[PDB]
RNA sequence: AGGA
């Protein structure tokens, strides 16, 4: 449960806080994505 | 980019008819005009759906994440 | 020997990485073939 | 200078611009809760009331028609023909 | 369909005729001001500045960024940022008033320097309507 | 443009659905309007006086 | 010519135009959203008091 | 046997050719319209997304899910949520479907109309089952996944009509024709040299007599005899797109009578 | 850089 950030290439879960270095815990590439809400999204199918 | 379910113009389900249309072309060595017709697509509205589709999904699938 | 500034490279040119890359490589590279 | 009633040489007819300005002025007045000089026969739009006042010729206004020299003829909305 | 206009099959439009995806990337970065004076990517509250946007800050998480699932609408704050002075001034990036949609992709990176760099892609689906050009 | 006395005319409001201004087809010529994506301007008078000017 | 001869103005709206055979020569189709923005300042008078109290 | 007659030319699982006789055009057409527009069906109308790692957008997929034809055989014993007394939905007024798919394989993993599973109670009534007319029994291809590409959705199918959205369209195209020999002059053929040569002859010409040139114009002649073909999508069987059309139109008229009664 |  809970995965704060996702690496843009290797797709490994990161889960970091403010002042914890914007970089992957394996490869380099400082990209990092946000990982969608637990607050679930609903669409009228039209 | 991914086969449309239902013909825009008349609403005939076309979502199932893709995998087969591709087989009738490769496996059965058929021409488009026959393949389409064997799948029941008689009205030109239905024909253009399958005939003029560009299954872009297949390219997008080629990217890692 | 000595560093005299940086030159912007045109994509797909000799000096660019993609010039030598194959379809399969470009896809890995997150670039449209 | 102000031209006398005998000696007035402008149209005996009201101008498209005069009529419009009168209807506007009276509508604006009626709307600002001014007294109405006509029976509103169930009337509620100040412009529609203004048309009724002009029709019954019960509008207490005067047109001051200025001339290029600066002189003028004063005309009552009562006396002005409405062929418009 | 007179004078260069046309009649479209509402039924067809429902079936997916002419629908489009629309994306837009709002971007921002934490700025450093000589004397190690940095900006913060955070969700702000009242706190002496009171200089904040008229729309909801509630869609923001503790990093001052909306999660990549959330439906955004008015001038909803998409990026939360503050600049204090000699305290939380607001530097929060709201969704273009005229627009709306769903947060698509949020990207948290590093500046050429070493500052916190952020890019937010928002996505909407545009359905053929009456004034639309073809 | 607005090269005409008739390139600005007063109309009766008709509140309607959908996002476009709708005009009668015969009124198309004085404006030089067509529906290949033309846009038009609407001006609301704020006085009882200005309204009259427009209607009259 | 920029700020005196011409001016930007309030009580103004602009959208795409489309033709309607069901509109009268003198009317204009005004999108609801536009009507809900453009306002006319009506004075509280005995003739309208009740009507206005309802729109408020 | 009675008033307007019917003569089925060809029947099948999903197509009915028939000749409607002893009717007014205004009635054949009113029936035509109803079959397209006003017969109720069941269709996915709410998609709640839990996960999507796909190349397609949440709403793009959502749109597709609505268009997937569902069993609407017993649609009459289901309520419109509007009419139903619950907060949102329930078993009285909806069918709840589930879709979970993940790319376990190295090869492209497909997502089908079959992969949908009913999680609600169907009160023992023929409804909600995705229509599979497919040869290999798969139905509509919703999506495609690669590896860690996951999909998680909960779908609420509801009773509705085509007038609200075409996804509740019980029928595909409806063939309709009258007077294959233009004896009524309801058309004036555009030609170059000869209208009779340049314009193809209808298959229905065989079921009516040719005009015979040496005859005066029959002005008295009225339009009856309608060559029609109703095609089903799957939700409701062909016969029922015809029957339920007739019943829908009938109720629509009866409402007017009842409206006059309350008056 | 685009729109009538
Ligand atoms: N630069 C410009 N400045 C002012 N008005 C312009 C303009 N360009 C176009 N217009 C206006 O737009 C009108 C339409 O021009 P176009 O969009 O090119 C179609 P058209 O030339 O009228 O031929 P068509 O009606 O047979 O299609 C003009 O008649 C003119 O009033
Ligand atoms: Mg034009
Ligand atoms: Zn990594
Ligand atoms: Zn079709
Ligand atoms: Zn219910």
């Amino acid at each position: 449960a809970t995965l704060k950030y996702i690496c843009a290439e290797c797709s490994s879960k990161l889960s970091l806080s403010r002042t914890d270095a914007v970089r992957c815990k394996d490869c380099g590439h400082r990209i990092l994505l946000k990982a969608r809400t637990k607050r679930l999204v609903q669409f009228e199918a039209r | 980019m991914i086969v449309p379910v239902r013909c825009f113009s008349c609403g005939k389900v076309v979502g199932d008819k893709w995998e087969s249309y591709l087989n009738l072309l490769q496996e059965d060595e058929l021409d488009e005009g026959t393949a389409l017709s064997r799948l029941g697509l008689k009205r030109y509205c239905c024909r253009r759906m399958i005939l003029t589709h560009v299954d872009l999904i297949e390219k997008f699938l080629r990217y890692n994440p | 020997k000595v560093f005299i500034g940086r030159l912007p490279i045109m994509l797909r040119s000799k000096n660019c990485y993609l010039s030598e890359a194959t379809e399969s490589d470009l896809y890995k590279l997150k670039e449209c073939p | 200078k102000a031209i006398p009633k005998d000696q007035r040489a402008t149209t005996p007819y009201m101008t498209k611009y005069e009529r419009a300005r009168i209807l506007g002025t009276r509508a604006l007045q009626i709307s600002m809760n001014a007294p109405v000089f006509v029976d509103l026969e169930g009337e509620t739009d100040p412009l529609r009331i203004a048309m009724k006042e002009l029709a019954e010729k019960k509008i207490p206004l005067v047109i001051r028609r200025y001339l290029p020299d600066g002189s003028f003829e004063d005309w009552s909305v009562e006396e002005l023909i409405v062929d418009l | 369909n007179q004078e260069d206009s046309m009649i479209m099959n509402q039924s067809s439009i429902d079936r997916g005729l002419f629908r489009s995806l629309f994306f837009r990337s709002y971007m921002d970065q934490e700025k450093k001001y000589g004397m190690s004076i940095t900006e913060t990517f955070e969700k702000p509250q009242r706190t002496n500045t009171l200089r904040m946007k008229h729309g909801t800050y509630d869609k923001l998480d503790d990093d001052g960024l909306i999660a990549p699932g959330v439906r955004v609408s008015g001038e909803d704050v998409i990026i939360g940022k503050t600049t204090p002075i000699s305290s939380k001034r607001d530097a929060s990036t709201p969704l273009r008033s005229t627009e709306n949609g769903i947060v698509d992709q949020v990207l948290v990176t590093t500046n050429q320097d070493g500052l916190k760099f952020v890019k937010v892609r928002v996505r909407t689906t545009k359905i053929p309507q009456i004034g639309d050009k073809f | 443009p607005s090269l005409h006395k008739m390139s600005m005319m007063a109309h009766r409001v008709k509140v309607i659905p959908y996002s476009t201004f709708r005009l009668n087809l015969s009124v198309t010529s004085p404006y030089n309007a067509d529906f290949d994506g033309d846009e038009m301007n609407l001006h609301v008078p704020q006085s009882e006086e200005t309204r009259a000017e427009l209607s009259q | 010519r920029g700020n005196l001869m011409g001016k930007r103005v309030d009580f103004s709206a602009r959208t795409v135009i489309s033709g309607d055979p069901n509109l009268e020569l003198d009317q204009v189709g005004v999108p609801k959203s536009i009507a809900k923005t453009l306002t006319y300042p009506e004075v509280v008078t005995p003739y309208n008091i009740d009507r206005l109290t309802q729109l408020v | 046997e009675e008033g307007p007659q019917v003569k089925i030319r060809e029947a099948s699982k999903d197509n009915v050719d028939f000749i409607l006789s002893n009717v007014d055009l205004a009635m054949a057409n009113s029936l035509r319209r109803v079959m397209i527009a006003e017969i109720p069906t069941l269709a996915i109308d709410s998609v709640e997304v839990e996960t999507n790692t796909t190349v397609l957008a949440d709403e793009f997929i959502a749109h597709r899910l609505g268009l997937i034809p569902l069993q609407s055989m017993d649609i009459e014993q289901l309520e419109y949520s509007r009419d139903c007394f619950c907060e949102d939905h329930c078993d009285k007024c909806s069918v709840v479907l589930t879709l979970q798919a993940f790319g376990e394989s190295e090869s492209t993993t497909n997502v089908y109309s079959k992969d949908l599973v009913i999680v609600s109670n169907l009160m023992g009534r023929n409804i909600g089952h995705p229509i599979i007319q497919d040869k290999e029994g798969n139905g509509v291809l919703i999506c495609k996944l690669r590896k860690g590409q996951e999909l998680k959705l909960t779908c609420v199918a509801k009773k509705g009509i085509a007038k609200e959205h075409a996804k509740w369209g019980p029928a595909a195209a409806i063939e309709f024709e009258y007077d294959p020999w233009n004896k009524l002059k309801h058309t004036d053929y555009w030609y170059e040299q000869d209208s009779a040569k340049e314009w193809p002859q209808s298959k229905n010409c065989e079921y009516e007599d040719p005009p015979n040139e040496g005859d005066p114009f029959d002005y008295k002649a009225q339009a009856d005899t309608f060559y029609m073909n109703v095609e089903s999508v799957g939700s409701i069987p062909v016969d029922q797109v015809v029957v339920r059309g007739i019943d829908t139109l009938q109720k629509k008229v009866a409402s007017i009578l009842l409206a006059l009664t309350q008056m």
